């Protein structure tokens, strides 16, 4: 299992998440 | 108060990732069926191995064994599949060729290692639709996780005026998905290394058998070759 | 409603970013023409292979046998190409120095090497740019979205109102690199494992044939020179 | 005032993630249980090794010392194990097919080399276990927090607009999981690895027993096979 | 990691509003 | 102005928090000190093999450099006390045992093969520490900063106007166990590789010299055993 | 618009920060760098390698081959310092023991593993750095992102007003953190395994050709020492 390619995104997603607002 | 149903989440998922979960629904499946089924035929094999090989090793003739194999050789496997098909090319070479014992015992390690690769496939059968689905299916999930939350900002950029509200289904669907994937993966993973070790495990004691069997027949082989001569 | 649609976000996709996924998409294509290839010519090669095994195993003259394969030598593959290699030498080297069996049988062993790796060449061929692939495609789509996404992330935080407009297009658009390379990534890495998988198998088959006929080798080299002596 | 306790999560946790909790702590329980007695087990084993090569090297004749070892031989493990097999085997071999001394050294090789493998099952039994529940609890956590996202992001569906008051029992709910999960993991694994290495010491140990121990043997077979020629 | 941004979500889930 | 600098926030770190921390630094300034001090002790163990093997390359008698060597046994490491040991050990047995050279060269090949397992040893004490730390200080940080984060947002759950001011802090204060975690684990890491690297050199190192120096000895041995019955 | 190029956001980042990404950069460059000399060195060797052992199965003579390569003894490489090895070692052990075909042989096949072993590390210098490197990257990727969310939650906690402006900077320094780690680990993964591929392709060919040599020499030293008995 190759993992490293996750998560590096998500934290990704809760930029513009916050950019929601 | 109402129940937190996924169900709500379901059936906003867009085309592409209710597909994608129903993949890896299916794929997680199999992966359960198949690890069954190989588990039990595995481990019933090795048992019925380990009798065999203890069976053999008791001392018991071998030709005296060939005629109860051969009583029942339509279901042999493992130790006893390759002891039944080499006591035979050794029979026929002897037969044809007790002069040369060595190249006889050849020819008998030959039928012996033909026989035994058709039981490793015979068993390996659908691990390496194991090993693929668990190296391949987290992708998937990031697959379709980063579908939704593309879907999501395209919600969100859409409207003038930006809120928290617009976007949450999407990211709670995307990190389903991703849990999904990561849920169909850990078992077929697990899994693989498990039964390729015990599949190794077996393969090693059948080649132990089958160089134990070839030296135990170049005895044999170089002793009716010269008894019946003096 | 803006008209929104992926295909168009790409169209007017940034320079570097676009770059990028340009290059992903030919990963892709290669990847899908290199399975495609590849899968024919193992395909075939397995076919013959198959025929050339049942057609030795049978018995055949050894001479009968190499005078067919004679016939149509220009284009000899697999075990077939081996055993014209091997059974060439070993006749060569007899002919030359029929003193010195074990040194043609060394001789024949060693040809029937260099043919079979040549084969090993032809058709292992590729297959570890598909490996290649598997492994870097999801980093590069990370990589490219990163980019994009930093840029217009980053273009945010220079007015005094951050807005959430002035990104989430930008974002949407730059994470369908990952995805690209993602979708790249999954035929590629089962593809990969497959046909390796299947190469190892015609590496077996091979290696067992070149044992069998290395010992027919050694056989014929010995009786027709203790028969001449005779 | 009241108490910030870390349970005022676990009791207001939903009934899946205290079902997570309790399955992951039972887990948890297995691993130390089976984590203390294999190390209890593997300190004996190492201990007894060492005793027993203690004496075995101290020049004492193997007679008199496999008689000592038959005075319990229903009690032998590792090394003495290895001796007293070996010891009944090659004199039972040697008496009954002195003619072949090196079938009687192959013999008894086999059977010390079946003795350790015994040996060798009995020490690792269950540190498989240890390892699967190292690698897989996180992700039985994975699917309790999960759960407990989706309840909080239906949680905050409630309400028309979003705000940080809503789901915060939901957020600290939903990792008691993971933590839980995280709690099983350490300990597994790191006794996994630990007790992998110390049973890789013992196991080379014994290989080397066996080694000095059938070349032993094997003089001992060819010396007693060629004088008894003289 | 799988663990490390559930939270991540979560958190962010939760002060974005 | 409150100086909340990176030390102003650790040390206001919670009892929970301020703990985790203070473990994560011991772990570093271990680490460290373990890295730099069996650094240096692999190069000189190295300096002193290359040195000792280069000597013995070079023609010097057996007799000669093993007196040589018994000068400063008390300070032999490596190769140089594999060969000190090794030929005491083969002497010692041969004078004991000068009928089997075989068996005296084979009980003091071992005893050498003993030798290089407890200098082995030696070398990778403190290296298991180093790579488990590596592997787990990471979860020490990571589980505190967790549970810290999810008491800040639940405190931050009773405000009825939402802002991150209210759990930025908490936030930071939390996440500052992982990033010194994760600093300290890095080189942990990097020196486990680059020195277990360094080990499996020198330990290629042992087994050679051991394998060549135990045929010379053989060699030794067959000729003076077969000297002495002129 | 500000020409807001990657470059401003590196300039302005804080000195921590700088020195991470110039530490990436180095690896990055020293990885390509390593890749390209060594898969030149490893092409080269191949290449003569092959030709070597191509003129050598030629049948030339044994003792012209070695005169001819003593010629330039100064410049051997892989094939061509074995074959020197294992040859002098020959001529040294059978002026020294003919009588023992098999000591000298196995005398000279030690020095064959001795002079392959030290060409194999001569080749595989600096592999261990790239698989470290592709290893490690990401996680400093990682440990740079948290120091840079932690400079955001520094400074998002210090205004009167929450703007998500503040953290900005924070969180460009994760991503261009993140993308160095990724740059400079595509090259690691891609060329680690294609390196190590090869330089086993080429083990494989040298421990073939071991083998070969050693059947020849044993029976070249068997002629030999028939032919003096003449």
């Amino acid at each position: 299992i190759n993992i490293v390619p996750l998560l590096d995104v998500l934290l990704v997603l809760l930029l513009i998440f916050m950019a929601t607002a | 108060m109402t129940d937190m149903n996924i169900l709500d989440l379901f059936l906003k998922a867009s085309l592409l990732v209710k597909l994608i979960m129903l993949i890896l629904i299916g794929f997680s499946i199999a992966s359960w069926a198949i690890i069954i089924q190989r588990t039990r035929i595995l481990n019933a094999a090795a048992r019925e191995a380990e009798a065999f090989e203890d069976k053999f090793w008791s001392g018991i003739e071998l030709s005296r064994l060939y005629q109860e194999s051969q009583g029942k050789r339509d279901n042999l496997t493992g130790s006893e599949q390759i002891f039944y098909s080499g006591f035979k090319e050794f029979v026929r070479l002897h037969r044809a060729n007790s002069h040369a014992p060595e190249a006889v015992v050849e020819g008998a390690s030959r039928a012996m290692r033909i026989s035994m690769n058709r039981e490793l496939e015979n068993l390996e059968t659908h691990i390496p639709f194991l090993g693929t689905v668990g190296s391949i299916s987290p992708y998937i999930g990031l697959f379709g996780t980063v579908w939704g939350i593309m879907h999501a900002f395209i919600a969100l950029g859409a409207v003038k005026q930006a809120t928290l509200q617009m976007v949450a289904p999407g990211i709670a669907e995307a990190l389903i998905a991703t849990a999904i994937g990561l849920f169909a993966a850990i078992p077929a993973v697990m899994a693989y290394n498990r039964l390729n070790q015990r599949v190794n495990k077996l393969e090693l004691n059948y080649d132990n058998f089958m160089e134990e069997f070839t030296a135990i027949l170049h005895r044999q082989a170089f002793t009716v070759s010269e008894s019946n001569k003096g």
